């Protein structure tokens, strides 16, 4: 038996601690996608989130992060060694916290993912929804202070640390 | 007084809206890959010996998040349909841009410009004389153009600017 993971992130606005995000993470829907996040949470693998910052950030929609490879969202890669397939679509964007894979396209995730901050449900089908935040929604909500309507950050919002709990 | 004309330029990923904007407001091209969400611009030009004010809006989405794009779309006042003579893809896609327009501008005739990018590449998928059949089609004018170069770079928003005057 195991029970769905929790992982932290830890957030930073122009290197200042801003406080504690946690993601119940639902691996008993979506193992694999729950599990290519989990790793790159605890940063096992040799690489994964730490010290990656949210590079969209759009008040009202969502926060993005994920990309530790490339310095224009183009970047990340996932625990597979390639991209990976859209697991399921069984869970949809219901509300505020829903956490969900960015992607290029079907069948191309890899590391960068998003955090809904309202109900996004033209995004259902076609981002694989796998987490949803557990504690620190008003540090999300802190973050959306920093974003733009084209999601362009003011300052710079950072993973200053990650990893699991319990 | 100077004018202000709003023009707004859509496309499939990747064709260069945006390469062709900078191009037009910063008078370089790079290589690298930036993806839009949306980003507007503004600069003075003279065009006829008049000197305007052009507000640019480079937008981006594609089909997914089209009905996002509706809300920039509907300031434009004259639009660039974008395709790239590589991508066949981008041309097929025009057809879907060049309806948003007539249905968030609410109207048949609006002022537009079709622009083939990336014409100094060696290799091409999309024939000119298609772009040319499709451009005669809606009655409008095709530029072809290529950001790299700045071929055609000012022809075109000259021109949707003149599409504009003879629209009012
Ligand atoms: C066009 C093309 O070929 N590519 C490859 C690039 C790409 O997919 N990425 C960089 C991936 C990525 O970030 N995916 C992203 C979907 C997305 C990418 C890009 O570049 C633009 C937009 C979405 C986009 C464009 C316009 C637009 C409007 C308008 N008008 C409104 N919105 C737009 C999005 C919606 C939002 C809420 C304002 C912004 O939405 C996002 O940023 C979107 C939310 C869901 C997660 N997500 N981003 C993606 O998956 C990388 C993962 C490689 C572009
Ligand atoms: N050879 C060549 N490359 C070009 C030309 N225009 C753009 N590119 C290249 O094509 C890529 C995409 O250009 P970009 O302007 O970002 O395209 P876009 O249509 O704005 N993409 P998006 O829809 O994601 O915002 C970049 O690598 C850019 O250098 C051109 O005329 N010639
Ligand atoms: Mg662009």
């Amino acid at each position: 038996s195991m029970v769905n993971p929790t992982v932290f992130f830890d957030i930073a606005v122009d290197g200042e601690p801003l406080g504690r995000v946690s993601f119940e993470l639902f691996a008993d829907k979506v193992p694999k996608t729950a599990e290519n996040f989990r790793a790159l949470s605890t940063g096992e693998k040799g690489f994964g989130y730490k010290g990656s910052s949210f590079h969209r950030i759009i008040p009202g929609f969502m926060c993005q992060g994920g990309d530790f490879t490339r310095h224009n969202g183009t970047g990340g890669k996932s625990i597979y060694g390639e991209k990976f397939e859209d697991e399921n679509f069984i869970l949809k964007h219901t509300g505020p916290g829903i956490l969900s894979m960015a992607n290029a396209g079907p069948n191309t995730n890899g590391s960068q993912f998003f955090i809904c901050t309202a109900k996004t449900e033209w995004l259902d089908g076609k981002h694989v929804v796998f987490g949803k935040v557990k504690e620190g929604m008003n540090i999300v909500e802190a973050m959306e202070r920093f974003g733009s309507r084209n999601g362009k950050t003011s300052k710079k919002i950072t993973i200053a640390d990650c990893g699991q709990l319990e | 007084s100077m004018t202000e004309y709003k023009l707004v330029v859509v496309g499939a990923c990747g064709v260069g809206k945006s390469a062709l904007t900078i191009q037009l407001i910063q008078n370089h091209f790079v290589d690298e890959y930036d993806p839009t969400i949306e980003d507007s611009y503004r600069k003075q030009v003279v065009i006829d010996g008049e000197t305007s004010l052009l507000d640019i809006l480079d937008t981006a989405g594609q089909e997914e998040y089209s009905a996002m794009r509706d809300q920039y779309m509907r300031t434009g006042e004259g639009f660039l349909l974008v395709f790239a003579i590589n991508n066949t893809k981008s041309f097929e896609d025009i057809h879907h841009y060049r309806e948003q327009i007539k249905r968030v501008k609410d109207s048949e005739d609006v002022p537009m410009v079709l622009v083939g990018n990336k014409s100094d590449l060696p290799s091409r998928t999309v024939d000119t004389k298609q772009a040319q059949d499709l451009a005669r089609s809606y009655g409008i004018p095709f530029i072809e153009t290529s950001a790299k170069t700045r071929q055609g770079v000012d022809d075109a928003f000259y021109t949707l600017v003149r599409e504009i005057r003879k629209h009012k």
